[PDB]
């Protein structure tokens, strides 16, 4: 289970880019995606999508070592952005939300490389 | 943009109460500006709503998307409860222009190609053809 | 509460407002004030029963539920000509064209 | 309460508040005692007194404003007159 700390160094750098943007305005776009709804709260969502996730779940996923490359990572990101593409309309804030974190991710993902 | 919502992220209970005999439909302003529609409100019916503090809000009508005053003004933004009270949102019609009220009853009766094969003036075509929008009354709402 | 009424005779219509509390010797009282002759010279009718002085508008079945500003209640009125009160007449209003084909 | 009488176009005599007859733009120029309109008919113009009691009652009145009715056999001739009448 235990994985290269060189590699652990960027998983986690490449995530807090995306918790910490803050697109000029002062605005954190990824504040919402922190931590899923409660299953209490509106149970349709669980219903709806049939896979959920969190930026807190993927950032345990380096403290328990399950993401073996880069590859594993964008794997659950764009699962995450697609979630919310899914339950979310065309044209909300939270749809426009992802779209953006998608881009910052893929583009922290080059920077990161080299 | 000058109309939008604070993401201030401290809770706010509001009750929205429709007081028309229209299907009136929240409109959100979210934090870059644009609309977003919520669930509709049958007339004569009230439910408590789960919202945040300085988030923006204006009530139109589901289907014609004519104007709706909240507590006798266009929109409406709910502050902190003082002692966990709930904000009251009384949605009520506003006294629309003879004009105004007439266009929407013409409106409602015939089609949009229509319009043009009625008996009236050059001028009310284009009056009627003007249907109600939220961009057009956000626009005119900026000071 | 308020009753929104249009007393009418002939071609003559009067739009006023009065209170449900208000007596019909009130609603001669301000027919008096618009067209200038005095209550004894006066008539006022709910469609077709000769109301009295005495009663008031809620008696008469002038309730402000139906009596509303957008739809207001008719009163019939006929003045007298010295000797005889005159019978009641009230002119009906034009009737509209035939609805367009486009507009069903 | 002062008054105004509006004539139609059959000779149907309205008396109404000069308060009332001021929410029309095109009234409150003529006026600034009797008023003739030749073509506005008398079941459109009683509906356009319905409408001034209508408006001068239910404006800043915060409890709850109930719709103003046009049937549609009169909506047309109506809102040429509302358009004439800016009001």
């Amino acid at each position: 289970s235990p994985n290269p700390p060189k590699l652990t160094k960027q998983m986690n750098a490449i995530i807090d880019t995306v918790i910490n943007y803050k697109d000029s305005s002062g605005r954190q776009l990824s504040e919402v995606f922190i931590q899923l709804p409660s299953r209490k709260e509106l149970p349709e969502y669980y219903e709806l999508i049939r896979k959920p996730v969190d930026f807190k779940k993927i950032k345990e996923r380096i403290r328990n070592h399950k993401y073996r490359s880069l590859g594993d990572l964008e794997k659950d990101v764009m699962l995450l952005c697609h979630n919310a593409q899914t339950f979310n309309l065309e044209g909300s804030q939270i749809y426009e939300d992802s779209i953006v974190l998608q881009s910052v991710f893929k583009s922290a993902r080059q920077k990161i490389a080299k | 943009p000058v109309l939008r919502s604070v993401n201030s992220r401290e809770p706010s209970q509001v009750i929205f109460c429709n007081r028309s005999p229209r299907v009136v439909l929240p409109v959100w302003l979210n934090f870059d500006g644009e609309p977003q529609p919520y669930p509709t409100l049958p007339p004569g019916t009230g439910r408590r709503i789960h919202s945040y503090r300085g988030h923006l809000w204006l009530f139109r009508d589901a289907g014609t998307h004519d104007g709706l005053l909240v507590n006798q003004t266009e929109l409406f933004v709910p502050s902190l409860n003082v002692d966990g009270q709930p904000i009251f949102a009384n949605i009520t019609l506003p006294v629309y222009t003879l004009k105004e009220r007439c266009l929407q009853v013409v409106r409602s009766l015939v089609k949009p190609e229509n319009y043009r094969r009625l008996d009236i003036v050059r001028s009310l075509y284009e009056d009627l053809e003007d249907h109600p929008n939220v961009q057009k009354d956000l626009e005119r709402l900026t000071q | 509460m308020d009753v929104f009424l249009m007393i009418r005779r002939h071609k003559t219509t009067i739009f006023t407002d009065a209170k449900e509390s208000s007596t019909v010797f009130e609603l001669k009282r301000i027919v008096e004030g618009i067209l200038k002759r005095p209550p004894d010279e006066q008539r006022l009718y709910k469609d077709d029963q000769l109301l009295d002085d005495g009663k008031t508008l809620g008696e008469c079945g002038f309730t402000s539920q139906t009596a509303r500003p957008q739809a207001p209640a008719t009163v019939g009125l006929a003045f007298r000509a010295d000797d005889t009160f005159e019978a009641l007449c009230i002119e009906p209003f034009s009737s509209p064209p035939e609805l367009p084909d486009v507009m069903k | 309460m002062m008054y105004v009488k509006l004539i139609s176009s059959d000779g149907h005599e309205f008396i109404v508040k000069r308060e009332h007859a001021l929410t029309s733009g095109t009234i409150k120029a003529m006026l600034s005692n009797e008023v003739n309109f030749r073509e506005i008919p008398s079941h459109v113009l009683s509906k356009v007194c319905m409408y001034f009691t209508y408006k001068v009652r239910y404006t800043n009145s915060s409890t709850e404003i109930p719709e103003f009715p046009i049937a549609p056999e009169i909506a047309l001739e109506l809102l040429m007159a509302a358009n004439f009448l800016d009001c």
